RNA sequence: GUUUGACCUCAAAUCAGGUAGGAGUACCCGCUGAACUUAAGCAUAUCAAUAAGCGGAGGAAAAGAAACCAACCGGGAUUGCCUUAGUAACGGCGAGUGAAGCGGCAAAAGCUCAAAUUUGAAAUCUGGUACCUUCGGUGCCCGAGUUGUAAUUUGGAGAGGG
RNA sequence: GUUCUUUGUAAAGUGCCUUCGAAGAGUCGAGUUGUUUGGGAAUGCAGCUCUAAGUGGGUGGUAAAUUCCAUCUAAAGCUAA
RNA sequence: GAUGGGGAAGCUCCGUUUCAAAGGCCUGAUUUUAUGCAGGCCACCAUCGAAAGGGAAUCCGGUUAAGAUUCCGGAACCUGG
């Protein structure tokens, strides 16, 4: 079908075809809210690789975040320690941009459970996305045991906890010595090889 | 209202900027006398309604039940084929006669392919204004798609 | 309600009864007082008009 | 306390502006108006309109709001919602082409039921005929009218039906008592378990229609009359046996489509006016009324025949005929001839005067109205 | 010594509300004397009569309100279980047992068999 | 036809059925985040990727069945302990910081989607109604869904045809 | 332990020959800067720019080019101990 | 100091009409489509915020161990219906 046609008209981002449509796309979404629900997901083949199925119960919710280093919170940028704290606007804020566009479209739909959210614009003062959700509470996903998961509350607020594939990406989970670091959740690591052991028979 | 100011504004916009020529083949559309000819002709062979199904159904459980040639009775099916993926599918086989494309889906990326698809493989094909029309006789809100695989003599 | 137990509020009089002067060769008497009513009630407008 | 806005209360809360019912109903004043006509909500007139319409002095007319909010809770308000969201979905299966969508919608409905309207409106069933002469006088209004637009005949047929099945009714318990023909048609009166009923009964000529009335407020009471004297025609058939509706021969509808039509039958006579003219067997002639005549003669037991009847098919039994003509056809020599107003006046007194009167061409007496 | 609860649960609902008006009464009277009295033990008893006649007659429409509204959806909220609101978004059973007919034939398939180690 | 309906979008509902706030917060998942102290008084470094603040669930949480570890006769979900090791390595090579493979043990489970024309039948499903054997089942009626709901396949494999 | 019924015209598995074997893009990757790591030519995270291919891509603890080999298939997801 | 919105990872900040679809009045057989609301007018903002700011209205006599223009006698005045 129009999988992989569309699949390959997405990475040429640089024609002129989805050259024009992705400005005519930001400028829609421009006049449109910062946080408003899309009708339907603009790359439905994104969303169909992202584990979404068009039926009831399941949503999208178009989100806009600006751009931009994080600002230190301080009045008139002041130090109150050691010079070295270089660069006070320079902060990266090490959480990436679209998980902070999760939280923003979780906090506004707290019920639904976030699952996974794809690039679909951006603009030079902002960085659009399109987060999909799903309600718990819909019988239909309550059945058809392949969606049921999310009804468990472990899975509450995934994007909040970083489990969100963009969360497991900026917390580093990934599997090798490079990984090492965070292989297993770094503050976990941290405080298993700070522990000082002490067996009842010391070794 | 700002949804209507929006939505103007966003016509202008289609309007007044430049389009490469993959997009604005729409518009283009298939004269309204050989439309109506076309639609006249599909709709000869509308899928069937939900309650013809269930009473061929009923037919062919009857007819097992006493009959033999278990699913074969029944004359052999004739609709216009209307799946997005499934006329895709179609196309490049190729059992596709024809191939009508709604000229307003609301993603222009979904079909924009559509065309240069059907010329490379040569199967006919025509822009048909509106979806909504080509969806009334595929009984559903929408197709944005329709082709002939088979029909009668 | 009790308000809607209560009738509607009287307008212009009206009987089921028919006049006696509508009875299929009435009577000379109230025919002719049936007429005499109908036609000072139609001269009355009649001055007016004039 | 504080000071109570004096457009607050007394007469401004009591009474409200007919449009500010149709916003409250927001039911678009038509089902109003027709809910009105089927709850018996009726204008009032303040006494002071200067309070009731904040000192306007425009004619406003008003409906004791407390009786809209009563209307509020009505059922038939949410079955014509139900209706109006039907007609939008039929408008769509007929847009979208599916017409058999659009049979199977028209199958899956049921029209609205006034029968609980009925019951609450009229406790007390004789109360219920105490009200009866204008539903009678509506239906036999209606029954005798050309089919015309706005009216499909379909309601003028129930209208002739419910009529005959009434008269079937009166002439099998003979409750006739009184009678008086008129210009404007031919009167009627019977007792109804002693209640009196007075109904008039239309000319069968044709009649213009002035369209000059409002005919949709006339169809909406003909239909609530239509319910209540349905309702009462079953208790009254209900009380003495007799099965309902009645069987009816259709060859005989097809003739004359007269009384005859509608036979009565089960799952002394009120002496006098019930069996008059007892073992009578009257014959009529062609330019007397069939049907004003037949009716009263059969309500007093009398038989009747007519020779309407011979223009498609014996008169071996019969003992008198009516007759009209200016010069009548030699008569038999063993045969009694009548003008009709004999019937009237035996029936407005029930003393059987002399056959002698009555004979034509002799002048008739004028009328000797009962009233 | 005070009203039996099983003696009321007899009573119709208007003997019970003419129970409960007459220990009302009878309350209304003894709160009058212990003010006059130095100390009126007694009138602890006809105020937890009251209190039984009311949780009898509570009792009563509440099992009345659970009649009409058996064997139907959607009761009434006061009469739904209050085991705990965690347990009120735990998926019923009916969904904890769902699987996909892919998993469902993969376990029909190759049930987990039973075997042990002798010979 | 100067009329209607359909599609798309957006609003109103004290509409029918639902969900989130909060508290606790020892443990966990993330953000943000200092200095006292130590190296001469230090601006790299140490304190510390800590204290405080903030968001999110549980009885455990996360992670989890490799774009792994290894260069060997190669092992093979994640996690915890001994050892690797106070070693490789980092650090005005100073203070000080500082891991990971292999080996033994505790406990062992698999796998699921997208990417397939069913097209000889959208076979899928939310909701209302009536009934019953009521954590649900059946008939009927609206609706979601053809811009894609079920089965068929998740690379270990796997699909049309004989 | 027994007790009613089937599902058994329905579902699953194993061999050979044949033609097939789609598998994730503002992603990986690289430039610059902030933070952090034993990671040391820049381990991981993060802001801005550039930005692709499928006999391809990642890894092979010293930065590059050339001829090769060893192991997996990221940019989707659930799972008690 | 909310709401509609714009910031902020966030506890939360800005703003009070600012880029909001911010309801309350009249007519009616709206004349022909027959059981489908058709035709007209309007207009800024929630809320809190002074017991000395504005306010709708009571005067005398008598009375308690302690209350009064509030309690009793008399004669008054304002608001709504």
């Amino acid at each position: 079908g129009a999988y992989k046609y569309l699949e390959e008209l997405q990475r040429k981002k640089q024609s002129d075809v989805l050259r024009f449509l992705q400005r005519v796309r930001v400028w829609e979404y421009r006049q449109k809210n910062v946080i408003h629900r899309a009708a339907r997901p603009t790359r439905p083949d994104k969303a169909r690789r992202l584990g979404y199925k068009a039926k009831q119960g399941f949503v999208i919710y178009r989100v806009r975040v600006r751009r931009g280093n994080r600002k230190r919170p301080v009045p008139k940028g002041a130090t109150y320690g050691k010079p070295t704290n270089q660069g006070v606007n320079e902060l990266k804020y090490q959480r990436s941009l679209r998980a902070t566009a999760e939280e923003r479209v979780g906090r506004r739909a707290a019920n639904l459970r976030v699952l996974n959210s794809y690039w679909v614009n951006q603009d030079s003062t902002y960085k659009y996305f399109e987060v999909i959700l799903v309600d718990p509470q819909h019988k239909a996903i309550r059945r058809d045991a392949r969606y049921n998961w999310i009804c468990d509350p472990v899975h509450k607020h995934r994007e909040a906890r970083g489990l969100t594939a963009t969360g497991k990406k900026s917390r580093g989970i990934n599997k090798g010595h490079k990984f090492n670091n965070t292989k297993a959740g770094r503050r976990k690591t941290w405080k298993r090889q700070n522990t000082l052991s002490l067996w009842r028979y010391r070794k | 209202p700002e949804y209507v100011r929006v939505q103007r504004q966003k016509k202008i916009l289609s309007i007044r900027l430049k389009v490469p020529p993959t997009i604005a083949q729409f518009q283009y559309t298939l004269d309204r006398n050989t439309a109506a000819e076309t639609f006249k002709l599909f709709n000869k062979y509308r899928p069937e309604t939900a309650a013809e199904k269930k009473e061929r159904l009923t037919k062919e459980a009857a007819a097992v039940a006493e009959g033999k040639s278990k699913q074969d009775a029944s004359p052999k099916p004739y609709a216009v084929k209307y799946g997005l993926n499934h006329v895709v599918a179609l196309i490049e086989n190729k059992k596709a006669k024809l191939v009508l494309i709604a000229n307003d889906v609301d993603p222009i990326e979904l079909v924009v392919f559509l065309p240069a698809l059907c010329k490379k493989m040569g199967v006919p094909y025509a822009i048909v204004k509106g979806k909504a029309r080509l969806g009334t006789l595929v009984n559903q809100k929408t197709s944005a798609v329709a082709a002939l695989t088979e029909v009668r003599a | 309600p009790s308000t809607l137990d209560i009738e509607p509020i009287a307008v212009k009089e009206f009987t089921e009864i028919p006049h006696a002067g509508k009875s299929y060769n009435p009577n000379n008497k109230a025919w002719s007082e049936l007429i005499n009513k109908e036609y000072k009630e139609e001269k009355a407008r009649e001055d007016e008009r004039i | 306390m504080r000071i109570k806005k004096k457009n607050t209360r007394g007469n401004a809360r009591n009474f409200i502006t007919r449009s500010q019912a149709v916003r409250k109903l927001q039911v678009s004043l038509a089902d109003f108006r027709r809910l009105c006509i089927f709850k018996g909500i009726y204008p009032r007139e303040p006494r002071n309109k200067k309070k009731a319409n904040k000192g306007s002095t425009a004619p406003t007319t008003f409906y004791y709001a407390k009786d809209i909010q009563y209307l509020m809770h009505e059922p038939v308000l949410a079955k014509f919602r139900e209706h109006k969201t039907f007609a939008r979905k039929l408008t769509r299966a007929l847009g979208r082409g599916e017409v058999s969508s659009a049979k199977r919608l028209e199958e899956n409905r049921d029209s609205y039921t006034l029968d609980h309207i009925i019951k609450e409106r009229y406790p007390s069933f004789p109360d219920a005929i105490r009200d009866i002469d204008d539903a009678l006088n509506m239906l036999f209004l209606f029954s005798n009218l050309p089919s015309t637009n706005q009216v499909s005949s379909k309601i003028i047929n129930d209208a002739q039906k419910i009529c005959n099945q009434w008269l079937a009714y009166v002439a099998k318990e003979r409750l006739v008592r009184k009678v008086f023909v008129s210009i404007k048609g031919v009167y009627y009166q019977a007792n109804i378990k002693g209640e009196e009923v007075r109904w008039l009964v239309p000319f069968k000529f044709p009649e213009n229609i002035p369209s000059d009335v409002d005919f949709r407020i006339m169809l909406t009471f003909l239909e609530f009359y239509s319910t209540l004297l349905h309702f009462v025609l079953y208790k009254l058939y209900t009380d003495s046996g007799l099965i309902y509706p009645p069987k009816l021969d259709l060859k005989k509808d097809k003739i004359i489509s007269g009384l005859s039509s509608y036979i009565l039958e089960s799952r002394k006579y009120d002496s006098p006016v019930a069996s008059l003219f007892s073992a009578f067997v009257f014959y009529v002639s062609r330019e007397v009324p069939i049907d004003i005549l037949e009716f009263l003669i059969l309500s007093c037991g009398g038989n009747v025949i007519s020779e309407a009847a011979m223009d498609q098919i014996d008169m071996s039994k019969v003992t008198h005929q009516i007759v009209d003509r200016p010069v009548l056809k030699n008569k038999v020599a063993g045969r009694t001839y009548i003008q009709p107003q004999w019937i009237f006046d035996c029936i407005n007194k029930g003393e059987l005067v002399p056959a002698n009167k009555y004979l034509p061409g002799e002048a008739l007496p004028p009328h000797l109205s009962p009233w | 010594a005070g009203v039996k609860a099983y003696e009321l649960r007899t009573k119709s609902k208007e003997q019970l509300a003419s129970q409960l008006v007459d220990l009302k009464k009878e309350l209304a009277e003894l709160k009058v004397q212990k003010l006059s009295r130095p100390s009126l033990p007694k009138i602890k008893t006809v105020r937890k009569s009251i209190a039984c006649v009311l949780t009898v007659i509570n009792e009563q429409q509440r099992e009345a309100v659970r009649q009409l509204y058996k064997g139907k959806k959607y009761q009434p909220k006061d009469l739904r279980a209050k085991k705990t609101r965690a347990l009120r978004r735990a998926l019923t059973k009916f969904e904890a047992s769902q699987v996909t007919e892919k998993q469902r034939k993969k376990q029909i398939a190759f049930p987990q068999r039973k075997y042990a180690i002798k010979a």
